[PDB]
């Protein structure tokens, strides 16, 4: 369970990485 | 283009100066190109290391950062902290970890930045992929900022990345024998343990 | 004689317990090979990615199924990985998030360290049918490789080059004249612990015991690889040669090359024993 | 443990309808 919850925190890690990179992509 | 590479190129710095004023008149009244945008963060990066240039270098920054391209430049210097072309390129990291820190967590944070600290923090461990003793003095100052403000603020997957970075700290402090980091990392510490004790602390008190 | 359903009979006692002894299944699998049947299930035992008490398997295959899923997801709505990525080049990725080691795009070029799991992945999917199973064994694996053998792994070398001349002094001979002992493929044996040079069907032989904590496994395969091409090795007279040559063996004789590679650790690690 | 993963999946949730608006705009 616990590596579930480790996984979670790891796709939140990439989903910000990804909102920074979206927003940086789109803000042009 | 060509003021940025006077920036790199100068031997006097009033030159510096009056750039980082022309790249504000750039930035304020004008549009920073946005192919222009790498080698001016780089720039910056590098301008920032300059003690008498800071402040003129954190406003051109702030300024460039509270334009369009402000996520961009961001996201141009979370590159530039992880780009292996750039581990030992030390100035260079430690701007663009002040910038970073100083926009999304800093006193002078921008909050037309919409970016978390997680976003960021994973190019602050990278920017210490190489050991160095400015580059993590830099990083465990604005972590130190990071922590001690945002402390509520920050869950449990910035807990994460920061205990990572603290990890490295704590490495790097084996083998670069430097007593200001060694200092300031290990106050963290006990600020992390103050935190822990008023409960503030959301990170895994098991790591 | 019937060994073969002495040592299947002996399994599903070891199995039949609700729990597994992980220690004797360890044990089984160094002295013996896994039916293929129970191969899976043995190796995510072994591997931590089923624990020991067997009723909970089917709550802890859920949790396994979900993560796999919730990362998968994830790289889609990234859009690191697509329906057309190989299934190989998918582990890869859901490993680097799980580990934090996901590049900005996937355009990035691999790092050694990916093409190593890349390599140990397209094996295991030849191995494991299911696609979480094969997922989860395949990083379990890379993950012994980091853990459970980051010292070990680069004794391997040196162990190959004692274990073969000890059982033909006069080859190794033969690849020093040629100065060719640095550059064989270690990187291939020892750390993608022979995926891609052996077929699938027999590289599972090997990696029972890689999984039951046996390294030196790699280097008894390595060693009967060069006893089993002996016609062929003492004949080559080339460094770069050597190293092709072992990068691309005849497929053929792999069979045997694991079985008696599998004899041959038998031999001079001798027979494991049954705990008291 | 259960609730933890549950709650960092609807936080993963909200950055994944973030994602998936912020490329839809692109």
């Amino acid at each position: 369970a616990e590596s579930r919850y480790e996984a979670q925190k790891r796709i939140t890690q990439v989903f910000e990485l990804e909102i920074l990179d979206l927003y940086g992509r789109l803000e042009k | 283009q060509m003021i940025c590479l006077l920036c790199v190129r100068t031997a006097s710095s009033v030159d510096i100066e009056v750039s980082l004023q022309v790249l504000d008149a750039v930035v304020c009244y004008n549009c920073l190109p946005a192919e222009s945008l790498p080698l001016f963060i780089v720039t910056l990066c590098r301008t920032i290391n300059v003690k008498e240039l800071c402040e003129p270098c954190w406003k051109l920054m702030r300024n460039l950062l509270g334009t369009h391209l402000g996520h961009s430049a961001i996201y141009n210097m979370c590159h530039l902290m992880e780009d292996r072309a750039y581990m030992e390129d030390a100035p260079l990291l430690r701007g663009a970890v002040f910038f970073v820190g100083m926009a999304l967590w800093g006193a002078h944070r921008l909050y037309s930045l919409r970016n978390s600290p997680t976003s960021v923090l994973p190019s602050f461990y990278q920017a210490m992929a190489c050991p160095n003793e400015v580059v993590s003095y830099e990083i465990v100052l604005s972590i130190t900022r990071l922590i001690k403000k945002y402390r509520k603020e920050l869950q449990v997957v910035a807990w994460d990345i920061l205990l990572n970075i603290i990890e490295r700290l704590l490495q790097q402090l084996q083998t670069l024998d430097s007593p200001e980091l060694r200092t300031i990392v290990h106050d963290l510490l006990t600020t992390v343990e103050e935190l822990c004790d008023q409960n503030e602390f959301h990170g895994s008190q098991e790591r | 004689g019937f060994r073969g359903v002495e040592e299947k009979k002996s399994l599903e006692i070891l199995l039949k317990d609700d729990r597994l002894d992980t220690e004797k299944l360890c044990t089984f699998s160094q002295r013996f090979p896994l039916p293929s049947m129970y191969r899976a299930l043995v190796w995510k035992v072994l591997l931590g990615i089923l624990p020991p008490h067997h009723e909970s398997h089917a709550k802890v295959m859920m949790y396994r199924k979900e993560q796999y899923l919730d990362v998968l997801h994830a790289l889609k709505v990234v859009r690191f990985v697509s329906d057309a990525t190989p299934q190989a080049e998918v582990y890869l990725r859901m490993y680097q998030l799980e580990s934090g080691k996901l590049p900005r795009s996937p355009s990035f070029p691999l790092e050694p360290d990916d093409e190593v799991f890349l390599a140990i992945a397209k094996a295991m999917e030849e191995m494991v049918e299911d696609s979480v199973d094969c997922y989860w064994i395949t990083r379990r694996f890379v993950n012994q490789l980091n853990t459970k053998y980051r010292d070990s792994l680069p004794q391997l070398p040196k162990a190959f080059e004692q274990y073969l001349n000890l059982e033909d002094g006069r080859l190794l001979t033969h690849l020093r004249m040629c100065s060719a002992a640095p550059k064989l493929p270690y990187d291939l044996w020892f750390k993608r612990c022979f995926a891609g040079c052996l077929p699938e069907s027999s590289l599972q032989r090997v990696w029972d015991k890689v999984v039951s904590g046996s390294c030196k496994i790699l280097v008894f395969v390595a060693v009967e690889i060069l006893l089993t091409f002996k016609i062929k090795v003492m004949a080559l007279n080339s460094a770069e040669k050597i190293t092709k040559f072992l990068e691309n063996i005849p497929q053929d004789s792999s069979d045997a090359i694991v079985s008696k590679a599998i004899d041959l650790w038998h031999k001079h690690c001798g027979t494991p024993v049954h705990s008291s």
